[PDB]
């Protein structure tokens, strides 16, 4: 029943460098071997290095000695340094205990998001994605926000069919996008309020925004 | 041979070098370039040593290696630094020969004058039981000494039947300081001292010395008219290394045709045994000695399971065993050899480690036995690693151990060959490590 | 300095049938050190095969691998719906290099996205930047490909999409894409529009309006 539980900061500005640690719970740093990988939004899986209680590590060549690794059996921990952090950088990070004898991986971490920014923290602006011409599609545009994430949700829990939110996209300015959707029966856009409900925790912002067809 | 001490470090080392002995066609001679004149006595015998052979001094009149400094070459004279530096081996102590002469100092390299009454101005190796003594003695009768009290545990100790590189450096201002393969392992402040007026002959051999079967041997004695650094030292030291020749466990070159017991560098308290003719092996504690009253115990060596390498193709050459040299690798075993090697398909963990078997014999079913003897990594141990091949010349792996568990037997470290070992080289300590140990007549068991 | 390509990119197949994904190395690996990994969204990656062909610990026995020098194999011989993941190829041979994932989906029938533009909204238009959405609902298969047109000139580097995971209950997909102007650019043309190409439509369907 051994555990890996990364710890991190969730933002570093470009240039800082970034210090990430993994605590070992249910078992100890012991003879294994211990390695990080790290996965940019959407890229795939890369390794990064591993380290030893001996102190030895090896490194992923291609990552040309930016990391480094170390390791505190006292603490049940081990870590990982990485100088002068570029947007490249953006990535969930995960610790893993190598197998015995083997350069596998079969004991995970659940990762660490890291970001990468020098965007400051900002709401987001919601505006409405107005419905028109038997069913009919709303929505909310959620915009210029910083860091992720915002939770979207229709009319205070009472619409959930036909929902889609979608991945945020980040934008060239920093600062993320994301559109929330929901069809419904063309026949309600006269009776039925539609009120999506934004939350952005970072900012500490609410909107709820009511979201009405546009007249001529 | 004066130095700009702030030169390339490879400079340094060579042209401050005002002695250096080397062995040519048997001959010792001084190759610093002041050609000072050596006498080998008759009975000064020539060993195996680090790179060619070596001088072995044994305890009589006739063994002796004398040197006559050329005429005139100055490098203690008046609080001029100095370092001195040699390989040197000298046999394991027998516990009978240690509480009967433990208090027998004797020199082995001097530059004092030695007169039946006393000894006069000078510096000299001497060793005296399980410690190794430096000592400077100026002219008004004033001594410095280091007294290097070497560590119990014989295996891994100093004066215990290994090549080891000495150094000793002398700042006339503050320090002499003793280097053991060009770590700091001993020191003496010195300020005090005098004038030191040595003898015109530096002299190799055992001096009052009461053991009469007692001998030493010495390689690349060299003088430096500088106190080296540690950066010079560790240059020095590494200059002398390379991976030619690999090593048996006391430093002297590994040989075909010649037995060996067979130790891991990472589980050096194990010795290696098997479970059966046609299977695998497996490593187990080995017995020790220890005798508190002594300050000594040790692991007892010449245990376990005995092996011999031959060449892979006869080839005729001589019977040294060098790095990348084809082999097939034998268990001694009730007076016959046994091959080692794999089975195709032969038994194997899920990682894919290869269980290693000894003289397998099914008919019709190929093993695997072509091995490369390499020095992949560890320089300065004198380990060494097999590479074993099967029939296309893909890499089965190193030959390692895996703790693991075959059938009902209890749980072991099992004799394997491993291709794991090979993204992790740099690593400080693996199980492709291995000593071969030869019996030899500098370490016997108490 | 091994490079490993996982082919098919996507594999859509249904419960019950068998899955066969392969992996190609740049060179030999001749000692076996090729693992597979699984990876469902949001999660850690999860060890399934090593040296080739040895299940890891708690795998069931429906992951088999198999292999040898440059081609390698990772067999699924019956899906289950626990089994629609990602699925990384991984060399462990010189270093450790992945590759780059072959996606297994639910297989379903056809279904052509419903089509959907809005215009952008009079309080974004007071901020200085106008926001033009085009909805894709509800398709199957996954590719499709969105064209922004501003007077039928087609447009490039000022669009964003992304796309919903498979949906549990009709394993379709939606799509969004937003298309960027600044308010001075968006006011030089009146008319825009959204083209898509979906295998489910026979002639590409464009949605459009007229500013104003």
């Amino acid at each position: 029943q051994v555990q890996l539980q990364e710890s991190g900061p969730g933002l570093v500005k470009p240039s800082e460098t970034l210090s990430l640690r993994c605590t070992v719970s249910g078992g100890s740093i012991s003879s294994y071997y211990w390695s990080w990988f790290r996965q940019p939004p959407g890229k795939g899986l890369e390794w990064i290095g591993y380290v030893h209680y001996s102190g030895s590590t090896n490194y992923n060549p291609s990552l040309k000695s930016r990391f480094t690794l170390s390791v505190d059996t006292s603490k049940s921990q081990f870590s990982l340094r990485l100088r002068s952090v570029t947007a490249a950088d953006t990535a969930i990070y995960y610790c893993a205990r190598d197998k015995y004898q083997t350069d596998v991986s079969d004991i995970w971490g659940q990762g660490t998001v890291v970001t990468v920014s020098s965007a400051s923290t900002k709401g987001p602006s919601v505006f409405p994605l107005a419905p028109s011409s038997g069913t009919a599609a709303l929505g909310c545009l959620v915009k210029d926000y910083f860091p992720e994430p915002v939770t979207v949700s229709w009319n205070s829990g009472a619409l959930t069919s036909g929902v889609h939110t979608f991945p945020a996209v980040l934008q060239s300015s920093g600062l993320y996008s994301l559109s929330s959707v929901v069809t419904v029966p063309s026949s309600s856009l006269g009776t039925q309020t539609y009120i999506c409900n934004v939350n952005h925790k970072p900012s500490n912002t609410k909107v709820d925004k009511r979201v009405e067809p546009k007249s001529c | 041979c004066w130095v700009d001490n702030e030169e390339d470090i490879d400079v340094i080392l060579k042209k401050s070098t005002i002695l250096n002995l080397d062995i040519n066609n048997d001959i010792i001679s001084d190759i610093s370039g002041f050609n000072s004149s050596v006498i080998t006595y008759p009975d000064a015998q020539l060993v195996p040593g680090i790179n060619g052979k070596a001088i072995h001094l044994v305890n009589n009149e006739s063994s002796e290696v004398i040197v006559h400094k050329a005429m005139d070459i100055e490098y203690n004279d008046m609080f001029n630094n100095f370092t001195v530096s040699f390989w040197l081996r000298v046999p394991k102590v027998s516990a009978s020969h240690l509480e009967q002469y433990d208090t027998n100092e004797y020199s082995i390299i001097s530059s004092m004058k030695k007169y039946s009454l006393s000894i006069g101005s000078g510096w000299s190796v001497s060793l005296k039981g399980n410690n190794l003594i430096w000592t400077l003695k100026d002219s008004a009768g004033e001594v410095r000494q280091i007294t290097f009290r070497d560590l119990s545990d014989k295996f891994n100790a100093y004066l215990a039947n290994k090549w080891v590189f000495i150094t000793i450096t002398n700042d006339r201002l503050s320090s002499a300081n003793l280097y053991i393969n060009g770590v700091l392992m001993g020191s003496a402040e010195i300020t005090g001292l005098g004038a030191i007026r040595e003898d015109n002959n530096i002299t190799l051999k055992l001096d009052r010395c009461n053991n009469n079967n007692q001998y030493v041997s010495i390689d690349k004695f060299r003088i430096f008219c500088k106190a080296l650094n540690p950066k010079e030292i560790e240059k020095l030291y590494t200059s002398y290394l390379s991976i030619t020749f690999l090593r048996d466990f006391w430093g002297n070159p590994l040989r075909y045709d010649t037995e060996y017991y067979l130790i891991p560098v990472a589980y050096s308290s194990k010795d290696v045994q098997l479970k059966n003719i046609t299977d695998y092996m497996y490593l187990t504690n080995a017995p020790s000695y220890t005798n508190g009253k002594l300050n000594i115990y040790y692991r007892r060596l010449y245990s376990g399971l005995k092996f011999i390498i031959k060449r892979y193709t006869p080839n005729n050459i001589d019977s040294f065993v060098r790095s990348g040299d084809f082999i097939k690798l034998y268990v001694s075993y009730n007076n016959n050899e046994h091959i080692v090697g794999y089975p195709k398909d032969g038994n194997a963990f899920n990682n894919l480690d290869r269980i290693l078997r000894v003289g397998y014999n099914a008919p019709g079913i190929p093993l695997y036995k072509k091995m490369e003897a390499v020095k992949l990594r560890d320089l300065k141990t004198y380990s060494v690693q097999l590479k074993l091949y099967d029939d296309k010349d893909a890499s089965l792996g190193l030959v390692g151990t895996h703790n693991g568990q075959i059938g009902n037997d209890p749980n072991r470290d099992i004799l394997i060959a491993s291709n794991w070992y090979f993204n992790h080289l740099k690593d400080k300590t693996l199980t492709c490590d291995w000593y071969f140990v030869p019996t030899d007549e500098g370490w016997t068991n108490d | 300095d091994i490079q490993m390509t996982q082919s098919p990119g996507t594999l859509s197949l249904s419960p019950g049938e068998r899955a066969t994904l392969s992996c190609r190395a740049s060179q030999s690996i001749t000692s076996s050190f090729l693992a597979w990994y699984q990876q469902k969204p949001g999660q850690a990656p999860r060890l399934l095969i090593y040296g080739a062909s040895s299940r890891a610990t708690g795998i069931p026995d429906r992951f088999s691998g198999s292999g040898s020098g440059t081609d390698f194999i990772l067999t699924i011989s019956r899906l289950e719906p626990e089994d629609f993941a990602v699925y990384y190829c991984q060399q462990y041979d010189t270093s450790r290099t992945f590759g780059q994932g072959t996606t297994v989906e639910i297989k379903r029938t056809v279904a052509a996205p419903s089509v959907f533009i809005f215009p952008p909204s009079d309080e974004q238009l007071k901020s200085g930047t106008a926001s033009v959405v085009c909805l894709l609902n509800n398709f199957y298969p996954r590719e499709a490909k969105v064209q922004w047109k501003v007077d039928n000139a087609l447009q490039s580097g000022n669009s964003q999409e992304s796309v919903t995971e498979q949906d549990s209950k009709d394993s379709t997909y939606s799509l969004s894409s937003t298309l960027t102007l600044s308010k001075a650019d968006y006011e030089k043309h009146k008319v825009y529009a959204c083209e898509v190409t979906h295998q489910g439509l026979s002639s590409p369907v464009t949605k459009s309006f007229n500013r104003g």
